[PDB]
RNA sequence: AUCUGUUUGGUGGAACCUGAUUAGAGGAAACUCAAAGAGUGCUAUGGUAU
């Protein structure tokens, strides 16, 4: 479909910091920090502009969930150019790289993980993308890492972990600014196997209200993904009523 | 077509005046000067009047599509009306008896 | 001619009437126009309401409240043959007398 | 369909035109005697609406638009094909 | 009856991708884009009142 | 050169914008739940996770059907009671007639479901949760709520008739 | 403007006890803090923060 | 008052003066405001003046 | 630029008309009003990517029309199409009218 | 004013320095504009006189339903309005108080008129044409955009006789004779 | 081609019908003059005043 030589008409998403890819195939992109290269081997686009070359990067949202979300019409996304977000569980640049095109130069994208492995390749990413300080820190105590974060606007969990809504809160708490963003991604065989997806996605949404993170949206992934769901809320502080 | 005697034509009121562009003759001079590129060019746009009376078909068919389902379908819904208004008189005997 | 002046309460604005009908408000230091009604008719007197935003006039028969580019609002019907106008700053009042020896208050703030 | 064999519903073939009037053309059944009728009653209709707006024009109608606006020495409005070039436009085209 | 079972199944599951999206193993091959195209202005989001 | 036709300026309500009427003058489709196969709710699976009404807390004392036990007697399977606080407001808000009911509706093993909304009707709150999970019993006794709930599809619901209860579209019973 | 602006009710204490209450007292050396109890027999320790 | 409360058992002051905690029979213990008017936050000079 | 360049303003047409490009995709139903800022790209492919996805460098082009014309399948199925087309627009029109008028005619 | 915060709002709600209740909803001026009305006291002149009618008419509604008198004079009084063209149906009586209204009146001038007529394209256009001197009534020139105009009178509306306006008529359809000009 | 006449694009906008609006609808300029709305920045600091 999008061959090496097709060429395709970019224009404007709805989310500032988004551009859709058209032809005779649509493919959602984001335009590239540092051109010339590819973090995970995804497609690039180049755009001659007085003249400069500019590089779009193809996001394949079969690879991201965040991406699968835009697809399926997400209403609002927090993330936006110029804003500070924090990305939990960023197991490499796949879907980190993406976020931190968004934001741009301005903006700063705070990216935590765990597992030393995978953070190795986080970190090699990290020197080329300025806007990214990758914390190789455990999620579940925030504590260890306050002196590297201010107030973000928005704060992105992927964790893959059976006790996400401690986690997201924790961090939610110290960090997210009053009305701020809060998205996260939800995989209902991670928190509990035995019982049905459903179940999952309305226990965690409960869990957000309780720690005063009133939820806007909740999206499916399919045909993206199977039992995953992108709830998307705001922190209200003042009260969620 | 539809042709207007011109004794009717000519006392319209200036709001309903049929505009009848005539035919031109004498060869204009920008006519005889525009030039029309010819080759890869001819290619290139002969394919652009092919591609737009496929779509308009294609449109127009479709549309055509949704105009047969919608009379069938509203037939089928005039029905459910019926029973939902005939059944309706019913309870309001029903309720009414008791009243 | 005659023109009958009024100044406003804080001493920023100039208001003008004058007999056969040429009514101006303006700032007199600046010397910035901030209306100018050209009523073909006979104005007796006019005053500042609250503010320079609004004024009024007593016009040959109603008095007229305007607004500060000089759109009317309001035509008082019920004051008849007004002759002289003043304005109570605090309780927000226009009092008006004239030729029917009535004396009306009217709230502009309640209308 | 209750209560009907399919030997009921059966189709009935439509005639064609007999060869001696062939040269006259397809022979017009309810179908297309319909279409012809339509069409007609449907033109009628606006001259009917078109003589009526003739004979109720009043003479004295006046529109800002009859100064551009002109008319033909039969009558008949003459409208500009696309909608004279100065001698200094020509020395440049030429 | 079996064969008609089956005919009717088969059926609806194609019904079911019209009415929604539906899992479909994921990834087959190079990411050639999205077939049918993405729409700017609609959002398929159901949305917490 | 005065111009023709000059009037006096005045107000316009139409278009001033001073005026109140005057100053205050991306489609969303939801998606079909990924849990549903046209009129069958796929995902739900024992045990039950349900939500109780506040007419079914009435009704189930008249007819002395214990809450944990009758149900468990209906669908076959273990029920995991749910009270929002609307419904919790509710009976209390009853008066002291009610006081019975307030007391059982405490019992332990009935859970609690906080909620985030102002007003204290209970038969809105209830009905957005259906609609946006697929994974909720409705138990109610109420005309009103029963038709909202029968035209959502993929919701089970429960009520309390004769001596014990009933369970209308579960399809597995 | 002292009566629209009247709203002496703040909240409640968690879910409330089982029974009536009958007995509140307090940490008269810490503010926050509130220890109840009730005709059921419970007794709780309130973090009224 | 409320219609939610039922009888007023056990009444008292939190110790900044400012809250009042009231145990009713119905079960729960609820919290008032000293002064309805008033509120928690911090004034500035010219709020408090 | 306000040049609209006609292969970009081709370029573009042939995207709001995509549905009739090739008869077995059917995209969603959209409407696509030509944007105020766009820009035109060409794909890079990855190296990986060398047999999979990757044009020859003869069969790359300067505009999508010419990658498009240049396809033979594609060519054939627009000329039956259109073929058709003509067909029923030109049925029973002026030239189908003078033969009836025609054979009324002996001869 | 600037825009009221809440706890204002609450102790100032009856304030409004643009809209008052005499003012009967600036019906004076949009009756004014809608038929451009120059003179202020044109529209209470003219609402005076539907007041006269309407308590003439509830006088008469009053009187015994069989009464003769009030046969004749009813019928009368939709006969003149009728012929003036305030009231376009003669048939109800209870068209005196619903239908009798100042732009019942107003249609009736003459900037209105020509504009139903269309001998102008707004009513604004059709006042200056007045005001230019172009437009008689009979043999009569009028500068009075205020005329009002019977039902028998709106038929001798008319441009003047050597009025830039008939040449450019009679030019635009080529049926212009100078012999007569 | 004193051949043929459908299609694509441009020009023009009869009648009927539908919707909105109406002292007709627009346009351009600015270190211009006004009346309002939203957002943002600024130690914006007397819990009781050297
Ligand atoms: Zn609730």
């Amino acid at each position: 479909g999008a061959r090496g030589g097709a060429k395709v008409v970019i224009e404007p998403h709805r989310h500032a910091g988004v551009y859709i890819a058209r032809g005779k195939e649509d493919l959602l992109v984001t335009k590239n920090m540092a051109p010339g290269e590819s973090v995970y081997g995804e497609k690039r686009i180049s755009v001659e502009e007085p003249p400069t070359k500019v590089e779009y990067r193809v996001w394949n949202p079969f690879r991201s969930k965040l991406a699968a979300g835009i697809m399926g019409g997400l209403d609002e996304l927090f993330i936006a150019p110029g804003k500070k977000v924090l990305y939990l569980g960023a197991a490499s640049g796949t879907s980190v790289s993406h976020v931190s095109d968004v934001v741009g130069p301005e903006g700063v994208v705070y990216a935590v993980e765990f597992s030393h492995r995978p953070g190795r390749e986080l970190i090699s990413m990290a020197k080329k993308r300025p806007n990214i300080i990758p914390i190789i820190e455990d999620a579940r105590h925030p504590q260890k890492y306050r002196m590297l974060i201010g107030m973000v606007d928005c704060v992105f969990a992927d964790v893959a972990q059976p006790d996400q809504a401690r986690i997201i809160a924790l961090n939610s708490h110290m960090f997210l600014k009053d009305q701020g963003g809060v998205v996260i991604s939800i995989k209902a065989n991670c928190i509990d196997s035995t019982v049905d997806a459903e179940t999952v996605f309305a226990r965690e949404v409960q869990k957000l209200r309780e720690e005063r993170i009133k939820p806007l949206e909740q999206l499916t992934l399919e045909p993206y993904e199977r039992d995953h769901c992108i709830v998307v809320g705001r922190y209200m502080r003042s009260g969620l009523k | 077509g539809l042709k207007v005697p011109k004794a009717v034509q000519k006392e319209l009121p200036f709001k309903s005046q049929i505009h009848q562009m005539k035919p031109q003759k004498k060869k204009t001079y920008m006519a005889k000067r525009a030039v029309v590129l010819g080759g890869d060019e001819k290619k290139a746009r002969s394919f652009i009047q092919k591609v737009l009376t496929i779509s308009k078909a294609k449109d127009s068919k479709r549309k055509e599509q949704k105009a047969s389902q919608r009379k069938e379908r509203l037939k089928k819904l005039a029905k459910m009306e019926e029973e939902k208004s005939q059944r309706d008189k019913e309870k309001k005997k029903e309720y009414f008896a008791q009243n | 001619g005659p023109y009958h002046i009024k100044y406003a309460k804080n001493g920023t604005h100039l208001l003008i009437t004058g007999r056969k009908g040429h009514v101006a408000s303006m700032d007199w230091r600046k010397g910035q126009l901030r209306a100018e009604l050209f009523l073909n008719e006979t104005c007796h007197s006019a005053t500042y309401l609250q503010n320079e935003q609004y004024f009024a006039v007593a016009q040959k028969k109603y008095t007229f409240i305007y607004d500060h580019e000089g759109t009317e609002l309001h035509r008082l019907k019920q004051h008849i043959e007004a002759r002289h106008l003043d304005f109570l700053p605090y309780h927000y009042l226009l009092v008006t007398a004239g030729e029917t020896g009535w004396l009306k208050y009217h709230d502009v703030s309640t209308g | 369909a209750k209560l009907v064999h399919d030997v009921q519903k059966k189709q009935h073939r439509e005639r064609s035109q007999l060869t001696s009037r062939s040269r006259y053309g397809f022979l017009e059944k309810h179908k297309d005697y319909v279409k012809r009728a339509q069409d007609f009653h449907r033109k009628q209709s606006t001259l009917k609406v078109l003589r009526e707006k003739a004979k109720e024009r009043n003479p004295d109608e006046y529109y800002h638009a009859m100064h551009s606006r002109k008319t033909d020495a039969k009558g008949l409005l003459i409208s500009s094909r696309h909608g004279s070039l100065s001698m200094d436009q020509v020395k440049l085209l030429k | 009856s079996r064969v008609k079972k089956r005919k009717k199944y088969q059926k609806a599951q194609k019904k079911l991708k019209s009415v929604r999206a539906v899992y479909s193993g994921g990834q087959s091959g190079v990411y050639e884009g999205e077939k049918t195209g993405i729409k700017k202005g609609l959002t398929r989001s159901v949305k917490f009142k | 050169t005065r111009k023709f036709g000059l009037v006096k300026r005045t107000l316009n309500t139409k278009k001033d914008q001073r005026l109140k009427k005057n100053q205050e003058n991306t489609r969303n489709i939801p998606q079909v739940s990924s849990a549903l196969f046209f009129q069958y709710n796929q995902a739900i699976k024992p045990p039950y996770q349900v939500l109780i009404d506040t007419n079914f807390i009435n009704f189930s004392i008249q007819k002395k059907v214990d809450i944990v036990r009758g149900m468990m007697d209906c669908l076959l399977a273990k029920c995991n009671p749910l009270i929002t606080d609307c419904v919790m407001a509710e009976l209390e808000k009853l008066g002291p007639k009610y006081r019975i009911a307030l007391k059982l509706a405490r019992d332990p093993r009935i859970k609690r479901l906080s909620c985030s909304h102002k007003g204290t009707y209970a038969d809105d709150c209830l009905v957005h949760r259906v609609l946006q999970h697929k994974c909720y019993i409705v138990a109610t006794n109420d005309a009103g709520l029963k038709q909202r709930i029968r035209k959502i599809p993929g919701i089970p619901l429960m009520s309390v008739g004769g001596h014990a209860y009933v369970i209308e579209k579960l399809p597995d019973v | 403007l002292e009566r629209m602006f009247a709203k002496p009710f703040v909240g409640q204490l968690g879910y409330g006890h089982r029974d009536g209450v009958y007995a509140i007292a307090k940490n008269y050396g810490s503010l926050n803090k509130l220890a109840t109890g009730s005709a059921d027999g419970v007794i709780k320790y309130w973090n009224m923060s | 008052h409320t219609k939610r409360m039922q009888h007023v058992f056990q009444v008292k002051y939190s110790m900044d003066s400012k809250y009042i905690i009231s145990g009713s029979d119905d079960g729960n213990v609820r919290l008032w405001r000293s002064k309805a008017w008033e509120r928690s936050n911090v004034k500035t000079t010219r709020e408090k003046n | 630029d306000d040049n609209m360049r006609r292969e970009v303003q081709r370029d573009l047409l042939l995207i709001k008309h995509r549905a009739a490009l090739d008869p077995k995709r059917h995209y969603k139903k959209q409407r696509w009003e030509v944007p105020e800022r766009f820009a035109i790209g060409t794909i890079i492919e990855d190296k990986s990517e060398f047999y999979s996805s990757r044009m020859n460098r003869k069969e790359r082009k300067s505009t999508i029309l010419e990658t498009l014309m240049g396809d033979e399948a594609s060519n054939k199925y627009f000329k039956r199409k259109y073929n058709e087309i003509q067909e029923k627009s030109t049925s029973g029109r002026k030239a189908h009218y003078k033969k009836m008028k025609e054979m009324r005619k002996k001869r | 004013v600037r825009k009221l915060k809440h706890h204002e709002q609450k102790l100032l709600k009856k304030v409004d320095f643009l809209e008052w209740k005499q003012d009967q909803g600036h019906r004076d001026t949009q009756v004014m504009r809608t038929y451009h009305i120059q003179n202020r006291e044109d529209y209470h002149k003219y609402n005076r006189i539907c007041g006269d009618i309407r308590r003439l008419a509830n006088k008469l509604s009053l009187l015994p339903p069989t009464d003769p008198f009030r046969r004749k004079h009813e019928q009368l009084l939709l006969d003149k309005l009728y012929a003036m063209g305030v009231l376009t149906t003669k048939s109800k009586i209870s068209d005196l108080e619903n239908k009798v209204t100042v732009s019942a009146i107003c249609r009736r001038r003459l900037p209105v008129i020509m504009h139903r007529l269309k001998m102008a394209e707004t009513i604004q256009d059709a006042v200056k044409f007045i005001e230019q001197g172009h437009v008689r009534v009979g043999p009569n020139l009028i500068n009075d955009p205020a005329y009002l105009v019977t039902r028998n009178m709106e038929d001798y509306v008319t441009w003047v006789d050597n009025s830039k306006i008939k040449k450019t008529l009679l030019r635009y359809r080529n049926q212009i004779d100078d012999f007569d000009f």
